[PDB]
């Protein structure tokens, strides 16, 4: 399963453009909270790596082979602060519910 | 009965008393006010007051706010710059999950960025709140004037710090002055139990005593600020004594014989305010006394032309009471109007769940209204004139605001 | 002049008239005297001064 | 051709160069400072200052400014705590309407509300920018701390009075304060009669002596502004000679003495005293500023906040050693040479050299020949210099401090 | 000519609806800019004559007619300073055509 994750990895094809896994979620109310609360660091990487795969994109290129985002390495920075987003809101919407 | 004051083998007081009230209340007071910090830190107790409501460790911050909105209680902050006082208050049948909502609030904070940067914001507008009145200007000029280190701290937060405090100073700041020897719990319509009880599951994680705070040393110096109101707010204060010493009940006494502000809803309610009078003017006695140092002096409110002579006619009268022009029943009627003040601040509930708190947090003992009242006695006549000697002499503080054109200064004063 | 020594654009101010930039440099809903103060905040109850 | 420095009847002192320059200078030197307001009208002159291309009685707002910037000269207003000085150079052939420009705009002003009304937010525009350095706002609270009325007034308009300084104020101060008896009409590059001329078609009809100001007190006292900045500011300073007496002299020669700037790029017995005990980065001067009925002379130091303490102390003992006598006669020879090549590369520009015949025109109405100063300059003697030390040692001292000031020491421990 | 004018006064109604002359001046940029001008009171008072003036008009109705204005008081509280504006803006306009 961990040989077939990676190869998966390496099938979705965002590690070629120097992309996170979390770079690559699409931007709900929850995740825009996520990424709002992110340090000022992560943030600015985070906008940096998403302009790059931009560009990359728009001249049909991908990152040298070495460059390229490790499956290893790719870290979840925007998860932990997610899942606050998510407990949170649940939290909320049972309140609502009750 | 009266109330109990176990004192735990961690420091921290416990003080019940169980009135059978409909409403109780239970407060947790800490020696945590603006004087412990310094100049790297300014205006991080405002936050830390201002962040009650934060996400705790316990409790996430939609439910330390809809559940105490859900039983209707009520969680205020009251902050001195000695001593921080967090008060929950609420239905007997709900005081469990409120005293699990302030000791969470109070032992457990996480203190997130996000939330911190959402609040400075709060910050600024409840500094322009707070000083949309002339007093609290002048009051906190006057400390700044008047201290050097500890007391000069201001309640509200500079505007330079706003911004800039971060969650590693409010950590810091927590970790460093909640801890139990310098916190008591006080509960009125509660069994005392419960409180020894509710101080097990928290106000044991810090059991030190605290980073102490420097002594604050008195500078003098006077302060003039031209604001544009008609009215010169002007505050001349000195050097008094400390809350325990003796002298400080005299410095009580003699600021009601001075006059303590108006009993009516206005004149000759004061020595000062009877010393000619043709205009419209406040003069009343200012008294500040703090664990370690006492500011004892003169606030005057009055039209900018007449603002000299009139705070030279305050002057003058302290000056006459320095010299021993005094009567005994002037000193009675000064001993009654303050043993009157104390029981009607102790009267309310609230009131009185302060006043044991900060018995308790100042000498760890709870004094009796009655002993109160015979300790007040026996100040005397004398002992009056004594205090008022000790501020016409040691040397002044000003803070002046308004139009400053015949605002006089301490060396003319 | 001579007095300036290098303090002179400090004691003394030039306005162009005719010939780091300025870095960009609230209203809230609206005595007594001499009660030393304690400020107040609440969870419910608005904050206030008790100056 | 030295200055033909006359005082028409009225008071006004004509004084000219026929310099033969290419690019002449006229200016116009008023004793109307920040020192004349007081605690009603504060922050109106420097309204005043920055109303100068307003519409006059005889050229509007855009006829000044469009006349001024055709033939490419320049009109500035420079304002210390005693004196304004309204200042227009340019070619040769173009100063006629250059002196109708400036000397309507001395003379007849109009003040009209509406364009007051847009002046303001320029301002408090203005107000930022001259606070944007530490320098600034430190010398302001050092002057604020160290007298009560006359030079306790700023430069800069006070926050609360943007939004309230009417045209009454306005046309009272001029009023009040534009009189033929205290102005002083100095052209270089000129003819002196020409300056007469205009010296009677305009500045003759406004000659009363004006409104005298009140003699300024020394109170003493130490503001602190704790602001976060990354280095300490801190002026301490006490009561000094005035201008006008050879202690005046003395304390020039005693600034040249404890350091009165760099000669050298990037680089003074302060300086000294504080390098051999410091290792970390500071800049110690002594810092002098004297009007006309009182003076001001101390020390000024930028120190990193941690050792802002120390090196102050490291300041003020140096000052002591003055004070006990303890200095070569080299020293204060270097002293004076400083001193005079300081005053000699300050008249050598032209603009210079305009302002200090004005200067000296309100001040002592006669004109002193570079030469004359040089001598009396030299009068300064070592005694007097220790004297006028001994007089700072001793005399109330104001402080004015900025910065992260948890090190900064107080006047009762300094 | 007082008669006249006083006549052409009546038969223009502007006095019916307690209108001065200059209230009636429309908006032109110049205009506009002597407004401003005005002094608060004048300001204030103008824009009661005219907010008065709308709702008669929206009730097809005129003041009673000792309200009305009278040739004689009718002051004229612009002209003075609309002058000006005229005159700067000619100013300005010959000297562009230098």
């Amino acid at each position: 399963l961990d040989g077939f994750r990676k190869w998966y990895y390496n099938a979705a094809g965002f590690n070629k453009l120097g992309l996170m896994r979390d770079d690559t979620l699409h931007e709900t109310e929850d995740v825009k909270e996520a990424i709002r609360r992110l340090p000022e660091d992560l943030y600015n990487d985070r906008m940096f790596r998403i302009k790059r795969a931009l560009d990359l994109t728009m001249r049909h290129q991908i990152l040298p082979k070495d460059q390229w985002t490790k499956y290893e390495e790719d870290k979840f920075y925007l998860e932990p602060y997610l899942k606050e987003v998510i407990r949170e809101r649940k939290e909320r919407e049972e309140w609502a519910k009750k | 009965q009266d109330l109990e004051f176990t004192k735990l083998p961690n420091g921290l007081v416990i003080a019940s008393l169980e009135n059978y009230a409909p409403l109780s209340r239970i407060g947790l007071f800490v020696k945590a006010g603006s004087r412990y910090e310094d100049s790297n830190n300014l205006g991080t107790s405002h936050l830390l007051r201002l962040a009650s409501s934060l996400t705790t460790k316990g409790a996430s911050s939609f439910k330390i706010t809809r559940g105490i909105e859900a039983v209707g209680g009520k969680l205020s902050v009251t902050a001195t710059r000695e001593n921080m006082a967090y008060t929950v208050e609420g239905i007997r049948s709900d005081i469990e999950i409120l005293m699990e909502f302030l000791l969470n609030v109070t032992t457990a904070p996480e203190f997130r960025r996000w939330e911190v940067a959402a609040l400075r914001s709060q910050l600024k507008i409840d500094k322009a709140v707070a000083f949309q009145n002339s007093q609290t200007r002048i009051i906190e000029n006057l400390h700044d004037v008047a201290y050097k280190n500890a007391l000069a701290n201001p309640l509200y937060c500079p505007d330079y710090r706003m911004g800039k405090i971060t969650s590693e100073e409010l950590h810091y700041f927590v970790q460093n002055h909640f801890t139990s020897a310098r916190m008591a719990l006080v509960g009125l319509g509660v069994s005392h139990s419960v409180l020894k009880q509710v101080a097990e599951q928290f106000l044991n994680m810090r059991g030190g005593l605290g980073l102490a705070g420097a002594k604050a040393k008195y500078r003098g110096g006077e302060i003039r600020e031209q604001n544009g109101d008609n009215l010169v707010h002007a505050a001349i204060v000195a050097e008094s004594a400390a809350i325990g010493n003796a002298e400080a009940n005299a410095f009580s006494v003699l600021q009601h014989l001075l006059g303590a502000g108006p009993h009516i809803k206005n004149n000759t309610t004061s020595l000062l305010s009877q010393s000619g009078s043709h205009q419209p003017f406040d003069v009343s006695a200012f008294n500040a006394s703090y664990s370690d140092s006492g500011l004892f002096g003169i606030y005057t409110i009055s039209q900018a032309a007449a603002a000299g002579e009139v705070i030279n006619a305050a002057y003058n009268q302290v000056k006459a009471v320095a010299q021993g022009n005094l009567s005994s029943a002037d000193v009675q009627a000064a001993k009654n109007k303050l043993k009157a003040g104390y029981l009607m601040s102790v009267e309310t509930s609230e009131g009185f769940l302060s006043e044991i708190g900060s018995q308790a947090l100042a000498a760890g003992s709870y004094m009796p209204p009655s002993t109160v009242l015979q300790q007040i006695d026996s100040v005397a006549d004398a002992d009056v004139v004594k205090a008022a000697k000790k501020f016409v002499s040691g040397k002044k503080s000003m803070a002046a605001s308004g139009n400053l054109g015949h605002t006089p200064f301490l060396d003319e004063l | 002049a001579a007095r300036s020594g290098p303090f002179a654009p400090v004691l003394s101010a030039t306005s162009r008239g005719v010939a780091g930039a300025v870095p960009a440099a609230p209203v809230l809903d609206v005595q007594a005297a001499a009660r030393p103060l304690v400020a107040t905040v609440g969870l419910n109850v608005p904050a206030s001064v008790r100056f």
